[PDB]
């Protein structure tokens, strides 16, 4: 698990961590993918052994085809890390640039409903829904209904990143 | 007790950190 110095070099300039913690991250990378190439089964495999009896099926997948940016199928190093960067040390606003990119489930530039929903169910699907009485049951589609109606200032049934960016900011 | 962050599922909070601790998993 040698990484070429122009290759780290590079990687550590694009992301926000230093030259070390690139050699780290990718010595344990290979460690647990020897071929430097996780596939979408090994990434799932990774969200059943936090959650074994939800199901991570819907969230794994999309997830994993945002982290693959060259959509060849399988995430590289390159993608690995950078996706780690922008997840775990972005900004705010980047973190949620990047969780647009997720939303937005068929990449027309906007988060409709339905997208929202597919995101939330997915989530709930993998951890699971905090018990409630009957009559106030946490479903993804109420508290989607509330949180989209909330973000969607113009009520044209479609988020933009900027209504999105803003949805927990404070004024 | 709640996950601190599940009050964020659907602001994108809560999607960045599971994504971000699969990561994590992953180099580990
Ligand atoms: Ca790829
Ligand atoms: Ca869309
Ligand atoms: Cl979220
Ligand atoms: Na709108």
């Amino acid at each position: 698990s040698k990484l070429k110095p122009e290759v780290v070099e590079e990687l550590t300039r694009k992301t926000y961590f230093t030259e070390k913690e690139v050699q780290q991250w990718y010595k344990g990378f290979i460690k647990d993918c020897p071929s430097g190439q996780l596939d979408a089964a090994g990434f799932q495999k990774i969200y059943k052994q936090f959650f074994p009896f939800g199901d991570p099926t819907k969230f794994a997948t999309f997830v994993f085809n945002v982290f693959d940016e060259n959509k060849d199928g399988r995430i590289e190093f390159s993608e690995f890390i950078q996706a780690l960067s922008v997840t775990s040390r972005g900004t705010l606003d980047e973190k949620l640039r990047w969780a647009f990119k997720l939303y937005d489930l068929d990449n027309d530039g906007y988060i409709t409903r339905n997208e929202m929903l597919d995101i939330v169910d997915a989530i709930y699907q993998m951890v699971g829904n905090t018990v409630e009485l009957p009559e106030e049951e946490n479903t993804p589609e109420k508290r989607v209904d509330r949180i989209f109606a909330m973000m969607d200032k113009n009520a044209d049934g479609k988020l933009t990143l900027q209504e999105f960016q803003e949805g927990s900011k404070a004024d | 007790s709640v996950p601190r962050f599940i009050k964020y599922t659907g602001y994108g909070n809560a999607a960045g950190l599971l994504a971000a601790r699969g990561l994590m998993a992953g180099g580990r």
